[PDB]
């Protein structure tokens, strides 16, 4: 899944 | 100034649970999107990332090994907690903690998440052995024969690390190779010793070896066989 | 999960060059992606975070450039310090990936491994085990491929192999390699041979010994 600073 | 430190124990048995501490100073884990993460580096081989956390309390795992990491964190004391149950002998590895920087503010307005792309500091690292072996001297074994000649000693079944290794106490290093040990799948740990010299030295050569540990101290003197 | 590629593993260079590591993600990473140096006996230290930003206190000579799937890392003047390992990081997906490294060490001409092979000894032998070992001395480069074989069979599984540190006048390294078996299966053989493949030999040289011939 996605890091917690992406998008 | 950030620093980070390691703790725990350096030798751990199979199927048992390993806890490691990372205390730190220079931030707190309650500052904006501040992380801590673990990161393990078996010997000899690439980095390894495990777990990381924040300090709004956010946790993410390795998938690979997301059955046997627990990590938690104490605001209050400075440290991050990393627990590794079920242990076995891969699990051998040198862990780091590391800190990862939140995104910048501006008047506490976050401008700028560039930062938070690395673990900016680590920790020295804290070397872990996991073996069900207890401490134990080596056997000293001879390793016996652009001309050059080569002899040596293997040192065997020994535990737990270091050992040390000298050619003629001391007098002997031109052409001397000690090897890094090899954990063996028994346990125990391995090494050579070697020397090369002029195929007509063959001069005595003697070993000096001496594991701290189990108080075994062994001089090998070796030849070139054949009585 | 997403695959971080680093090329070269390995690069052999001196002091003055221009180096340029590589490192190629499998789905794109945006520019979440870090470089470290990590010298032997230390932890790794941050170079460049966000694909392309200097940190601070890091030495100018190094640079990151790339986004999406392809980052590099240059040292446009290498100095001592840089002989070392780096990696790179991907931070856009979980979990935070690591690149496989690349060593850079210092360079010198080939040197093709003076190669030994050691019978065990007949005091370990009494102890029920024996032990093989293989030595290769002063090559380079690194790479080298050991292969044993027992009266002609491929053996697997049943050896260790440790290399020393790139020798700080020398240049090249040195290896052994340990076949071990128990008393009774090594009496059930002759042949015992050491195979070694590397740069610096025509064609692979083999080092080996008759069990028991006196």
């Amino acid at each position: 899944e996605l890091d917690h600073w992406a998008s | 100034r950030i620093t980070l430190k390691e703790s725990g124990p350096p030798l751990v048995k199979p199927t048992q649970t390993l806890t490691l501490t990372c205390s730190f100073s220079g931030f707190s884990l309650s500052d904006f999107g501040v992380g801590v993460g673990w990161i393990r580096q078996p010997p000899g081989k690439a980095l390894e990332w495990l777990a990381i956390i924040y300090s709004d309390d956010d946790k993410r795992y390795s998938p690979s090994l997301n059955t046997r990491l627990t990590i938690t964190k104490d605001t209050s004391k400075n440290q991050v907690v990393l627990v590794m149950t079920r242990v076995s002998p891969v699990d051998t590895a040198t862990y780091f903690c590391a800190h990862r920087r939140g995104p910048t503010t501006l008047f506490g307005v976050p401008i700028a998440r560039g930062p938070v792309n690395a673990m900016d500091v680590w920790g020295q690292g804290i070397t872990v052995t996991i073996s069900s072996t207890s401490t134990k001297g080596p056997s000293v074994f001879p390793l016996a024969p652009g001309a050059a000649a080569a002899l040596g000693c293997l040192v065997k079944d020994y535990f737990p690390e270091p050992v040390t290794v000298s050619w003629n106490s001391g007098a002997l290093t031109s052409g001397v190779h000690t090897f890094p040990a090899v954990l063996q799948s028994s346990g125990l740990y391995s090494l050579s010793s070697v020397v090369t010299v002029p195929s007509s030295s063959l001069q005595t050569y003697t070993c000096n070896v001496n594991h701290k540990p189990s108080n075994t101290k062994v001089d090998k003197r070796v030849e070139p066989k054949s009585c | 999960a997403l695959q971080l590629t680093q090329s070269p593993s390995s690069l052999s260079a001196s002091v003055g060059d221009r180096i340029t590591i590589t490192c190629r993600a499998s789905q794109g990473v945006t520019s979440a992606l870090a470089w470290y140096r990590q010298k032997p006996g230390s932890p790794p230290q941050l170079l460049i975070y966000d694909a392309s930003s200097l940190e601070s206190g890091v030495p100018s000579r190094f640079s990151g450039s790339g986004s999406g799937t392809e980052f590099t890392l240059t040292i446009s003047t290498l100095r001592p310090e840089d002989f070392a390992t780096y990696y790179c990081q991907q931070l856009h997906f979980y979990p935070h990936t690591f690149g496989g490294g690349t060593r850079v060490d210092v360079r010198r001409t080939v040197a093709a491994p003076s190669v030994f092979i050691f019978p065990p000894s007949d005091e370990q032998l009494k102890s029920g085990t024996a032990s093989v070992v293989c030595l290769l001395n002063n090559f380079y480069p690194r790479e080298a491929k050991v292969q044993w074989k027992v009266d002609n069979a491929l053996q697997s599984g049943n050896s260790q192999e440790s290399v020393t540190e790139q020798d700080s006048k020398d240049s090249t390294y040195s290896l052994s390699s340990t076949l071990t078996l128990s008393k009774a299966d090594y009496e059930k053989h002759k042949v015992y041979e050491c195979e070694v493949t590397h740069q610096g030999l025509s064609s692979p040289v083999t080092k080996s010994f008759n069990r028991g011939e006196c």
